[PDB]
DNA sequence: ATCGATCGATC
DNA sequence: GATCGATCGATAAAGTTTTTTTT
């Protein structure tokens, strides 16, 4: 995929090019290589892992042993240790047949003094999922989000990329500034919230697509 | 590393009024900041006829 | 201005 | 009837500061 450290096992060629368009003349060359091998830099579920935590399953403390875990440096503080790997421990979908269709998902936040590991507590819980979020300071916006009409390099045609609340389908969104983002939005997450859907209303098309999504959220004092 | 020279505001930064007056953001100076430094002017007799003799 | 295609003439 | 030569016709170009409503 694009997007990556590389490493290529290439050997070399050169190739002629056409000057006009319609002739078969030709002289400054283009070179490009040609890989032989390329390299970056449901798991198989074995058994030992199985009988390892179900002897830690034995042992009654688990609870505490989740507890010093989750911090390699952090102070103690053990009350905001329990919903933390609670929502790590995200429920599972409950849905009824006909009527309900709840989820077991939940929200937490927090808010206080600042800087104390506000952020970092946030990057230690996107170590501990690989398919996650990452917010930014306006690098989504309202319109930024989804919803997109981009006139992109390769085509000049529509494109629809999801939002990153779409894109935790299997995490949980990690989000920020809860004090400083704009009024614009704020107003849709309400129905991921509530409807667990974003409602696209663009000039492309109409969708109700879904999100299963799970949220935290991080604000700050004033 | 970031080295910073924010330029107040309107006049002279007023001592008597209240700081942040002319800075923008307050989360970067709480924690994501540790010293600050300043260029207050007092007009003084003796020092700046040094530093009009600094300059001259 | 150059290249390609079509038509005409010659063998 | 086929091949070669000559003549005629067709083929190549490029953009990104002012002005409108709107949030």
């Amino acid at each position: 995929r694009a997007g990556d450290r590389i490493e290529v096992t290439g050997t070399f060629r050169s190739i002629p090019i056409r000057a006009n368009s319609r002739q078969r003349v030709l002289s400054l060359y283009k070179t490009y290589v040609d890989v032989v091998h390329v390299k970056k830099v449901v798991r198989q579920i074995t058994d030992q892992d199985l009988a390892k935590i179900r002897e830690v399953a034995a042992r009654e403390d688990l609870y505490s042993l989740l507890a010093r875990s989750i911090a390699p440096s952090i102070y103690e503080l053990e009350d905001v240790k329990k919903g933390i790997l609670l929502q790590l421990f995200g429920g599972t979908n409950k849905t009824f047949t006909k009527g309900g269709r709840y989820r077991g998902d939940i929200n937490i936040l927090l808010c206080g003094d600042p800087s104390t590991s506000k952020s970092q507590i946030l990057q230690y819980v996107h170590k501990i999922t690989p398919r996650g979020v990452y917010t930014s300071g306006k690098g989504s916006s309202a319109v930024g989000l989804t919803a997109y009409i981009t006139r992109d390099v390769d085509t000049k045609q529509l494109v629809l990329e999801s939002g990153a609340l779409v894109l935790s389908d299997g995490g949980v969104c990690c989000i920020d500034e809860f004090d400083k983002m704009s009024d614009s939005t704020r107003s849709v997450l309400h129905e991921v919230m509530e409807q667990q859907t974003i409602s696209i209303a663009k000039a492309g098309i109409i969708t109700t697509l879904n999100a299963r999504s799970s949220i935290l959220a991080s604000a700050n004092p004033i | 590393s970031i080295l910073a020279a924010a330029n107040p505001l309107y006049g002279r930064y007023n001592p008597r009024l209240s700081p942040l007056d002319n800075i923008n953001l307050p989360a970067a100076l709480l924690s994501r900041f540790d010293i600050l430094f300043l260029m207050l002017d007092i007009p003084s007799r003796d020092d700046d006829e040094k530093l009009a003799e600094h300059v001259t």
